[PDB]
Order: C-alpha cells, then structure tokens, then sequence
C-alpha cells in the first residue's frame, strides 16, 4: 500500500519560497494589539488557504485567553448575513436585531464584557462577496465600509482579508485608497520552485520510499505549469495522475500524461484534421464554413447551404447530410452550432456556424489535399 | 378584518425545518457517531418511495400475444463489455484510491451524449459496491445528483442533505448544514459518500455557488466525498466557469471519445447474442414465438445488416443508443411486414436485412419540406414564387408585403395568354362569383401567411402595418428553388 499511500490533492500543510515572509507577518497575536495591514492577493492555487491554517493552528491549542473559530463568506450571495454566523461565540439571546444595522452597533460590540479574552475571525473567500450591486452600490461600498479601524482601545477585533484570484483587483477608486484601516500591503504567493515543495511534501513522510520521483521529471513538471499563473492545486493533479496510469500496466511514464493532456485537448489542427475527415465531403465544407466569414457574420446553416450550391453546381444532395456531417464537425470540437439572437432584422432564433483556431496551420493543411486549394 | 391588495390562495409550503446541523447540539467535541444513528444515512424507514407501487399494476389479465420480432424489440431496450476498459479502469482505480485512502478527490468525465459515461461509473459504482460487500474497503452511501431532475437548481442542497441525514431542511439550511458536516466533523464519525453530478450544466445559476460548493467540499482534509461529476462538453470550466473552479476541478478530464464501426458491432453482437440464430417454435394460429401448427423458425439478423447499420451511425456523432433506435426500427419494419402478411393481429424462416434496414436508416434524413412545398395550395406556391422572384431584384432576403402582394397581381396581369391563369385568376381575386368585387389581397393571403408561418417555412416580423411586415424565408433559398420546379404551372408562370 505504498502507492495508496502518496496521496497528493489534500494533506495537512509559503513553505516553498517565503518561509521567512510568512513568519514575519504574524506579530501582535500574543501582546492584544493590531498586527498587519496586509491583503492576501494572488493567483488561484498558491496557497492563502494553507498559510491561514498553520497562523491560527500555532494560536488554537490550549485555549491571553483566545477564542477563535473559521467561518467563509459562502451562504451570503447579497450583502445580508454578514455578521450573524461569527455570533457563535457565547451564543447569546442577541444578535439578531440591535446588530444588523449599523456600524456603532457592532462598535457596541467590540468593547469586551468577558474580560480582554480574544476573538478573531477569519471570512474566507472575500471577494466571492462584493462581487454584486453591478457598480459599486452594496457590495463595493460594503468593502469601502468594513475596513474602517477608526476607534482602537484595547480591543482583538481585527480582520484580515481573503481576496481571491486577481480578477477586480486593478479596479480602484479613491475611497478605497486613502488612508482608512488595513489597505496598502497585497503580495503574489506564485510558488515558484515548487521542486522543492514536492520535495517537502515527500520527506514529511509516513510511508518510507525506495525509489524516489525523479528531478528530471519534477522539474520538467514544475517547467509544464507554473506559464499561466503558476497553479499549485493544478500541479498537485499531475503527479498524482502520474503514478495512477503507472498503475494502469498491471522519468519515463510520469511524461506521456501532459503529452497526452496537452494533445488530447489540441488533437492535431492539420495533420489530424483530414485525417479525421478523411470523408473529402467531410473537408471541403470546412472550406464552405470559411467562405461563409469573410461575407456575413450572420453565418446561417442556409447561408453555410447556400454557399454549398454555389461552389459545387458545375444521386441528390439534401440538407439533411449537411447538418448531419456537420454534426462531425461538432462531435470533434472546432465548430460551435447553436442558437442565438439571431439580430439581422427580425430577432427570432436560429442556427450559427462558428469557428475557433487561427486560420494559419489550417492553410499550411490544404497543402496536401489538390481540390481544398482552389477553395483556399 | 383587513382588505387585501392581492390574494394568494393557491399556495403550497412543505414541511421543511429552518435550523440547520450546526445547531443541533452547538457541541463539536460532542457530536455522536453518525454512522450508526438510526436515521443518519438510510437506516431507518427506506420504504418511504415503494408507497405508489400498487397503483399502476391492474388485471394481470387477457394473453399478451409476443411475436417472432417481439423479442428483438425487448431486448434492444436500455438493457464484461469490450467497449469501455481504459475508461472504467482509471475511473473505478481513481475513486478506489480514494475510497482505500479516506480521500477527498474529483473525478471528470466528458462526452457527446451517448458514449455511454453514466452507464460506466453506475457500472463502477455497482463494482464498489460489490467490493464493499466483500469487505476489502469500507462502505459508502451512494448519491445520484441528475441536473436536470429538478425543479430549482438549488434543491441539489435539499436532496443531498435528506440522503445523507434522513432529515428535509430548506435549501439554506441545508447548504450550511452540508458547510458545517465537510468542514467540521472528523473522519472518525463519517464514513464516505460518493457524488454522481449528472448533466452538470444545469446548475450554472446566477452566482456559480453550487458549482462553487460541490467542488469546494473537495478540497477539505476532513470531508470523506468523491465526486465523480459528467459532462456534456470538455472544455466546460474554460468557457462557463471560473479559472479558480477550473483549477478547483483539476487536471483529470477524462474524456469518453466516440465509439467506432468495430465496438457498435460488437455492442449489437451482445445485444442480439441471446437471439441472433436460434430457434423459436411459433404458432401458425396466432404468431407466439416460444424460445428453446408449431414451427421452428429461425431469426437471422444479418451481420451486413447491422453493420451497415453500424457505419453511418458510427460517423455521425457515435451513439449506442441511436444504434440500437436504427435496429430496433428495423425490427419494427420487419414485424409490421410480418403481421400484414399474415393477418395475425394483437389480441420459412425471417430475417433482418440491407434494403430492410436502409428505411431506418432512410427515416431520418428525409427533409419533409420539399414535399410539403410540393402538395402546398396553388396560392402558397404562388405566395413562394413571389417571394422567390423578388429576391433577385432585390437583395435582400427580407422583403416586405406590400411588395409580393404586387408581384402576385404582377405575374397575374402579365399573364394573361395561358388558359390554367385565366381559368384560376378569376376565382383567384373574386371566388369565382359575381356580387364579389374584385379583391386587393387574393382570396387566402391571411390563410397562407398563417399556413407557412406555423410550418416555420415563413418568418414574419411583428408590426401593424401589412405592407411594409417584413417576411423572411427561414428553411432555405435552394430547396425552395428545388420545391418550384416541380408544377407544371409555375414552371413558366
Ligand atoms: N505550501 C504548501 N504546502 C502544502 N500544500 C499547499 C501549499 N500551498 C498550497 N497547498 C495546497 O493547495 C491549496 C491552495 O489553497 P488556496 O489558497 O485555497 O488556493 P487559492 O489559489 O488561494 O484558491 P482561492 O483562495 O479560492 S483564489 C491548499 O488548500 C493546500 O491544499
Ligand atoms: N457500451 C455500451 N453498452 C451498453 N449500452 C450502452 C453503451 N454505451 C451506451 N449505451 C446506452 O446508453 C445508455 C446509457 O446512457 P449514456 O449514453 O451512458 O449517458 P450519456 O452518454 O450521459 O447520455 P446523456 O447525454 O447524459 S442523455 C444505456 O441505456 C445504453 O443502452
Ligand atoms: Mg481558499
Ligand atoms: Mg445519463
């Protein structure tokens, strides 16, 4: 059970590369003060959520008195029900009235009866919330309203920010910028060299190795993902699948899954094209569908038919096996056939051809073929 | 009492509880053992569906009478396999090595409808359970969670919550009761539970929240699920979800890829196994064929048949349903031939062949326009000739009314030679009779609009004004070309 005993996609631990970075953003959690102005901004997948476990698993253990539990910003949808979840802490006959309404009613609420004590709470999923309202009108403006940290007394009811992927992020106005609460610090957690957190998730080990993944390939792996953004979650999928087709025959084999990932979703744009067409009816309608472009937008599967009887009038042909061939065409993934607006004059539905590659390998794939050329 | 401003008297509330699982106890070190309790996970009062099962079971009365093809026909219905092996094998490998090692993975399976992924991983599952009965894993409660099988798209909360706890909550309450059981409770109390997700995309709604969920209970240490999530296009987290989600549902995208000519022979080799040349001892009296007056019959459904049957439905879009449609029309075909032959009625050998199985496969490319076009009125074909010769003066495909309405007097005034248009042109404007003036419009305008209209031949804009209603051909140019040249009339008129 040595090979069960990988496992890779959800495990107990920026580790990689800022070691130092995180341990360094961490400091009044013990002296019942404000820490950091800091705002967690990255790419999707490098580990926000793995950091802000281990902050608060050092600040969880034998109780300075602290009180903390995890809440996300997932059942809010609308700017409503932000503040009655994290009103678990002495569950209290308040809360759901003299609350929510304003915001002298939660500095009612930040004074602490119960001695200093401590209650930080950590939304998670942040920008999954203000994400409404269509201009700035609820949501934005809740987030120009919930970082204000105007009074400070001897008070733990700080709050750091969850942002999620960097969507709305260079979207700013001047109300968010200046001056109020924990705004100007947001850093990339992009882990690269990501080797040697492959190499950390191993040697924290409980289930000894023989023979070990080889660098080549995790290196060759660590080159293959991290040119979008620099996924760590997508790159978790890899090697695990890696070690799965290798149990699939009862760095040599942990390859041909990326070169079988990255070929399956780009098949071949020429050399297979006709190879699956092979049908020379199933090629030169292609050629149709390109004709059909640089005339109208608006390609119909008419205007695709009546570009077929003006290019082939030189056993019958119905329009049935046009749209019917076309359906190969579907079944492959280059064309899309569905119903849309439709704008033209009158604004009820029908069919549309579109297509989606670059027509550069497409010409170099006609070279072959002597009757696609004179259709170009 | 009071006065209303509107009334509501048709409404209808369940009977569903608000508080969800995070306050049933407010005790986390004190949950109880989930696994046996006696409502959690179906352990209590599983008859709660088999309650309208004797409703539709009546006389068991009267001798159904079976037939020689009636049997060809039950056994090309819904229902090892040579068609699905590197599909079924990295599936039930990657949802056992998770259900060994206590996982929280997500499996992503896509397709063009047919290629048979719902009925591999029921497969797998049914596999699982078989090896959760022979006790090498531990055991899961199995949840199927059909897209399109629901009325809101958010009762995906409701009815995974009522699987999984027995109890009916809204569908907040229930999402934060799912929340709080995969992030909260530890692995000791739980055991596992497998998600199917059919037809995912239809649960895309207004926040993405659900795709948002279900794909984000997965990424937790200490919730034990393993979705296992269909599809309906590779490429769906790319075009309809989020990047985030599309780095949430992976890298896996196992694709089901189309069957070909070799595995749909094989697939209709093991659908008519039972069958394909056996014998059968039929009546001469009514027509019952019995298995192993009596005659033993042979039933040869010939293997050209099926696989010329084979090849055109494996070049378009590879179904094994729309295969076993064609050979079951087929057998259709053969047992209407059969019963009119013989005069045997419901109360040599047969055969199943090539120019048999062509008009199955015949009955679904025949475009039934042109030969409706052709027994259309002379009047719509005249409405078609119209519209058909403005074309070229125009340009435009969208011509108004006021303008075929002239071109109608047009071709009717500048005939006035043939003795077809001078017969018709009378009854064509004043029906025939005196005490009748001679009309604007001919006699069935509205009838002709309206009779290609709702055909979907016609395609009228919506406007007061019936001159300047714009009206489009929405079929096609050619085969109304292709539908006028077969008149004998219009030909030269
Ligand atoms: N240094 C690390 N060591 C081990 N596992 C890690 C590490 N960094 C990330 N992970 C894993 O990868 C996941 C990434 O966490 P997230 O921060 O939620 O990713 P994300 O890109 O921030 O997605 P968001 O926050 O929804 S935009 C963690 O939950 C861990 O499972
Ligand atoms: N290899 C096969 N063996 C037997 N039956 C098959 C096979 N492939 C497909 N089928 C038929 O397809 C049905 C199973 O449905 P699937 O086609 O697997 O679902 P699907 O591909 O998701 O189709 P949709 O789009 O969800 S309705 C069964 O009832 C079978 O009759
Ligand atoms: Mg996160
Ligand atoms: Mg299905």
């Amino acid at each position: 059970a040595l090979l069960q005993k990988s496992s890779e996609l959800v495990n107990l631990n920026a580790r990689t590369a800022e070691y130092e970075q995180v341990m360094n953003f961490l400091a009044k959690a013990i002296s019942e003060h404000r820490s950091d102005s800091l705002y967690i901004t990255g790419p999707p997948g490098t580990g926000k959520t793995a950091q802000l476990d281990m902050i608060i698993r050092q600040k969880f253990q034998s109780l300075e008195s602290v009180a903390v539990t995890s809440i996300n910003c997932i059942s809010l949808g609308e700017p409503s029900s932000i503040f009655q979840k994290i009103f678990d802490s002495f569950q209290d006959l308040n809360g759901p009235t003299l609350q929510i309404k304003n915001m002298q009613h939660l500095q009612k609420f930040l004074e602490p009866y119960h001695k200093k004590t401590t209650f930080v709470v950590v939304l998670d999923e942040m920008d999954r919330l203000l994400h409404a309202n269509t201009s700035e009108t609820q949501s934005v403006r809740t987030i120009l309203e919930l970082f204000l940290l105007a009074k400070l007394p001897t008070v733990s009811f700080v709050l750091i920010g969850m942002a999620n992927s960097l969507d709305m992020k260079d979207r700013f106005l001047s109300r968010l910028n200046l001056d109020r609460g924990l705004l100007p610090q947001t850093i990339v957690f992009q882990p690269y060299t990501a080797e040697q957190m492959y190499e950390i998730v191993i040697q924290k080990m409980s289930s000894l190795p023989t023979i070990i993944f080889q660098p080549m390939a995790i290196k060759f792996a660590a080159k293959k993902c991290a040119g979008n953004t620099g996924d760590l979650r997508k790159l978790f999928d890899v090697l695990r699948g890696s070690i799965e087709i290798y149990e699939l025959e009862k760095g040599k084999i942990g390859l041909n899954y990326i070169a079988k990932v990255f070929s399956k979703f780009v098949n071949n744009n020429s050399t297979r094209t006709r190879i699956a067409k092979l049908n020379i009816q199933q090629k030169l309608i292609l050629c149709t569908i390109i004709q059909s472009l640089k005339l109208n937008s608006d390609a119909t599967i008419d205007e695709s038919f009546d570009h077929y009887i003006k290019a082939i009038t030189k056993a019958p042909l119905q329009r049935n096996e046009f749209l019917e061939i076309c359906t190969i065409l579907e079944t492959c993934g280059l064309v899309s056939i569905k119903k849309t607006k439709c704008k033209g004059k009158t604004k009820r539905f029908v069919d549309k051809i579109d297509v989606d590659l670059d027509m550069r390998e497409f010409y170099d794939e006609m070279t072959k073929i002597s009757i696609l050329k004179p259709f170009l | 009492p009071v006065i209303r401003k509107f009334t509501k008297k048709n409404v209808a509330r369940a009977k569903k509880k608000y508080t969800p699982f995070s306050k049933r106890f407010k005790s986390i070190a004190a949950i109880p053992d989930l696994t046996s309790l006696p409502e959690f996970y179906g352990n209590s009062s599983e008859l709660m569906a088999s309650r309208f099962e004797n409703k539709l079971k009546t006389t068991q009365k009267h001798q159904i009478v079976e037939t020689i093809f009636s049997k060809v026909k039950k056994q090309l219905n819904s229902s090892y396999l040579p068609a699905r092996e590197n599909e079924f094998a990295s599936i039930y490998l990657s949802a056992y090595s998770a259900i060994e090692s206590d996982s929280a993975t997500t499996i992503y399976v896509a397709g063009t409808p047919g290629v048979g992924k719902t009925l591999t991983v029921r497969e797998v599952v049914k596999e699982l359970l078989s090896s959760s009965a022979q006790r090498e894993i531990p055991d899961f409660l199995y949840v199927e969670i059909n897209g399109l099988k629901m009325v809101k798209p958010t009762d995906c909360y409701e009815t995974l919550w009522n699987k999984v706890s027995g109890e009916r909550l809204t569908w907040a309450a229930s999402m934060e009761s799912l929340e709080f059981y995969f992030k909260r409770v530890p692995k000791n109390k739980k055991k596992t539970i497998v998600v199917l997700l059919d037809e995912l995309d239809a649960m895309v709604t207004k926040s993405q929240d659900i795709m948002y969920n279900f794909f984000n209970w997965t990424t937790y240490e200490n919730a034990k699920l393993i979705v296992i999530a269909v599809a309906n296009t590779m490429d769906l987290p790319e075009r309809q979800l989020g990047n985030k989600i599309t780095s949430r549902i992976g890298f896996t995208r196992i694709m089901f890829t189309g069957y070909t000519h070799e595995e749909l022979k094989n697939i209709i080799d093991l659908r008519l196994k039972g069958l394909n040349d056996s014998f059968f001892y039929v009546d001469t009296k009514t027509g019952n064929a019995i298995l192993i007056d009596v005659r033993k019959v042979r039933l040869r459904m010939s293997a050209d048949a099926i696989e010329i049957a084979s090849r055109k439905v494996a070049s378009v879009s590879g179904d094994a349903r729309r295969a076993l449609k064609v050979c079951k029309r087929a057998a259709e075909i053969a047992e209407k031939h059969y019963m009119a032959k013989h005069g045997y009625g419901y109360d040599g050998v047969q055969t199943v062949h090539i120019t048999h199985v062509m008009k199955a496969l015949n009955e679904t490319l025949n475009s039934h326009v042109i030969t409706f076009m052709t027994r259309l009125s002379f009047t719509a074909k005249l409405f078609i000739y119209a519209l058909l010769n403005l074309m070229k003066k125009n340009g435009s495909q969208e011509q108004e009314l006021g303008d075929i309405v002239d071109e109608i007097k047009l071709l009717i005034e500048v005939n006035g030679s043939n003795k077809f248009v001078m017969e018709i042109a009378k009854t064509l404007f004043q029906q025939g009779s005196d005490n009748i003036s001679e009309q604007l419009r001919i006699i069935s305008w509205d009838f002709v609009l309206n009779q290609l209209l709702d055909a979907g031949i016609l395609f009228k804009q919506t406007m007061k004004n019936d001159r300047i209603c714009c009206v489009k051909l929405n079929i096609s140019v050619e085969e109304a070309k292709r539908a006028m040249n077969e008149d004998e009339t219009l030909r030269n008129l």
